[PDB]
RNA sequence: AAUUCCGAUAACGAACGAGACUCUGGCAUGCUAACUAGUUACGCGACCCCCGAGCGGUCGGCGUCCCCCAACUUCUUAGAGGGACAAGUGGCGUUCAGCCACCCGAGAUUGAGCAAUAACAGGUCUGUGAUGCCCUUAGAUGUCCGGGGCUGCACGCGCGCUACACUGACUGGCUCAGCGUGUGCCUACCCUGCGCCGGCAGGCGCGGGUAACCCGUUGAACCCCAUUCGUGAUGGGGAUCGGGGAUUGCAAUUAUUCCCCAUGAACGAGGAAUUCCCAGUAAGUGCGGGUCAUAAGCUUGCGUUGAUUAAGUCCCUGCCCUUUGUAC
């Protein structure tokens, strides 16, 4: 099985609890004292969004290779609401993830492509569909 | 007056 | 028929109301009667 | 039996929704960009994407298989690009391999259901017009 | 979740000034002038306090713990963009005021601007706008 | 919709204007041929289960313009042609024009440019080295520089944006877009990619694009899923103010704008009284181009979500035609 095949939303929780177990993920110092995103009004409400969004993020470098930060920058972008003028759209942010990608360079499952951007490695790619393979078997039993 | 039902 | 329905008749009762009406011609246009005719127009009659 | 070559590929369209089905010979499976038919983002509108495969056999389907690929469109519009594109790719292949007399059938049962199965809708989006913010609409104005 | 904790206060009286209890914890401090919803949610996250529990429920030991918090973050190694106010012009220190400390900065402010007679300081003094509003049609309501 | 058409008829031939014509989207498994695009396969690799499993499943990862290492255009668009003309059935109709139901049909009223003579004391002399006349002309109303305001502020008026909440908002995830501009004679000023630094606007090094070749498969927003708040002017509504920093140019105070912490007023859907809207319509909601050293709450358009109301009249306000009083 693939990773198609499986929820979405099932799969990024189950790689984020991975990433958790494992915690060889590289960790910043700005831990829980940064917004996610440029048009939030508060700080992420649960933890472990690190592991989280890493999760998610994996999975979008699985479907679309060669990725960079303007790549990435477009596609998490957020709501911002500015009151009283009228709403506009913000990119996401920029070097929270650089640590994201460097954490993944750091685990060994992203590689520098031969134009730019980075594609996943054969490491990364066997490790997505096992846990793909363990959430389909969990949702049949 | 306006055509609304249809002496 | 709101009258009908609060009649104690067994449908023997319609009253007409006939009323005579006279206007001079000032004010026969006013009330829209007698419009103003075309040329040829002027020559007619009862109007149907 | 193994007859190579036989595949037959359909395209529909709703509102620049261009999904286009690889219909050929196989064990049954039916993806979108890879992705599992049933597997598909609008949960919600789950039931509507499967209507073909309640409405006629799943013997067919299974005997044959679709592959969906979407470039173009909403989430709506891209729901129903990939519904009609099923429809008429097995409409297409009941036409050209198997009896006629099942591909009347299919159809009759099909245009009997709901006609927008097959046929595009020919209603697009209407340009805008100096005056007012819609194209239909004006900008309220007063005299004082 | 328990059904009736015990030493639960439906207000709390620190700093002055009451916080609602029934609200939680990163929600009820925000009463406090310097303290809002961001900074309320940072804080608890440096003092890893969980967020479902209530004002109401909070220990002694803990909110002590939190008005430390409160009065001196920097401590802490917080951001130094987080602070209230950054490099004061009166003195060098990185500190942030809270509730009638926040006030009591504003109003010494306030009084420097008429003292100094500059433009910002005399429309503060008339009551009128600064950032470049059109009082036009700005001020309406709150001038007769 | 239409002196368009049909008919009694002193009108017949016509002509102007509707119409007709032109612009964009609606289609064949039709043609031409498009590596500046895709599709199916081909020989690979990465993997997933598994016996070495299977004509297994994905790849926008490789190439099929120094190549035999294959063709084609269904989807991406650019040239030419019919198809929709009230054509076919039924009903109404002076059996005529015309109107409606219906089947086959991509669609049974798809939207826009030009648009008869003439009337405006309609507005523009601040659109041109188009201009009549008058006006200051060397203490110029010119040209040159600098600063200030064009925004000021008690009050009323137009179009508009933000919301007054629970169908809600917050946090995290998931899935889709096209019109279109993008390095300039004088004119310096373009779109941006990749990688690093920074909490954020932002900064640094390395490149592609004079363009279906790069941004860009334009991973846009409510929308689809999970948690929180639960009728409390309550994290939502965010007006006004302080501090810190980069941005653009010479310059931002009389804040271009943006990023973080802040104070956090009204706003329980609002009396009269009006406007716009009938199908991809209204409306939500965004995003392009016009503006630009930097820019939008304006404007034109492009989208995604996207329903009911009616197929009627002149009741209120106005236009058209005739009969037409009228020293006009």
């Amino acid at each position: 099985v693939t990773v198609k095949d499986v929820n979405q939303q099932e799969f990024v929780r189950a790689l984020a609890a991975f990433l958790k177990k494992s915690g060889k993920l590289k960790v910043p110092e700005w831990v829980d004292t940064v917004k996610l995103a440029k048009h939030k009004e508060l700080a992420p409400y649960d933890e472990n969004w690190f592991y989280t969004r890493a999760a998610s993020t994996a999975r979008h470098l699985y479907l679309r290779g060669g990725a960079g930060v303007g790549s990435m920058t477009k596609i998490y972008g957020g709501r911002q609401r500015n009151g009283v003028r009228p709403s506009h759209f913000s990119r996401g942010s920029k070097s929270v993830a650089r640590r994201v990608l460097q954490a993944l360079e750091g685990l060994k499952m992203v590689e520098k492509d031969q134009d730019g951007g980075r594609k996943l490695t054969p490491q990364g790619q066997r490790d997505l569909d096992r846990i793909a393979g363990q959430v389909a078997a969990a949702n049949k039993k | 007056s306006q055509g609304q039902c249809t002496l | 028929r709101d009258i009908s329905e609060a009649s104690v008749f067994d449908a023997y009762v319609l009253p007409k109301l006939y009323v005579k009406l006279h206007y001079c011609v000032s004010c026969a246009i006013h009330s829209k009667v007698v419009r103003n005719r075309s040329r040829e127009a002027r020559k007619d009659r009862t109007p149907p | 039996s193994k007859g190579p070559l036989q595949s037959v590929q359909v395209f529909g369209r709703k509102k620049t929704a261009t999904a286009v089905a690889h219909c050929k010979r196989g064990n049954g499976l039916i993806k979108v960009n890879g992705r599992p038919l049933e597997m598909i983002e609008p949960r919600t509108l789950q039931y509507k994407l499967l209507e073909p495969v309640l409405l006629l056999g799943k013997e067919r389907f299974a005997g044959v298989d679709i592959r969906v690929r979407v470039k173009g469109g909403g989430h709506v519009a891209q729901i129903y690009a990939i519904r009609q594109s099923i429809s008429k790719a097995l409409v297409a292949y009941y036409q050209k391999y198997v009896d006629e007399a099942s591909k009347k059938e299919i159809k009759d049962i099909l245009i009997q259901y709901d006609r927008t199965l097959l046929v595009a809708d020919p209603r697009r989006c209407e340009s805008k017009k100096f005056g007012g913010p819609g194209a239909r609409a004006r900008y309220q104005k007063s005299y004082r | 979740s328990l059904v009736i904790p015990e030493k639960f206060q439906h207000i709390l009286r620190v700093l002055n000034t009451n916080i609602d209890g029934r609200r939680k914890i990163a929600f009820a401090i925000t009463a406090i002038k310097g303290v809002g919803r961001r900074y309320a949610h940072v804080v608890l996250r440096k003092a890893d306090i969980d967020l479902t529990k209530r004002a109401g429920e909070l220990t002694e030991d803990e909110v002590e713990r939190v008005i430390t918090i409160m009065q001196n973050p920097r401590q802490y190694k917080i951001p130094d963009w987080f602070l209230n106010r950054q490099k004061d012009v009166k003195d060098g220190k990185y500190s942030q005021v809270l509730a009638n400390g926040l006030d009591n900065k504003l109003r010494e402010d306030l009084e420097r601007l008429k003292k100094i007679r500059a433009h910002r300081g005399l429309r503060h003094f008339w009551g009128l706008r600064v950032r470049g509003q059109h009082t036009k049609t700005t001020g309406r309501r709150g001038r007769t």
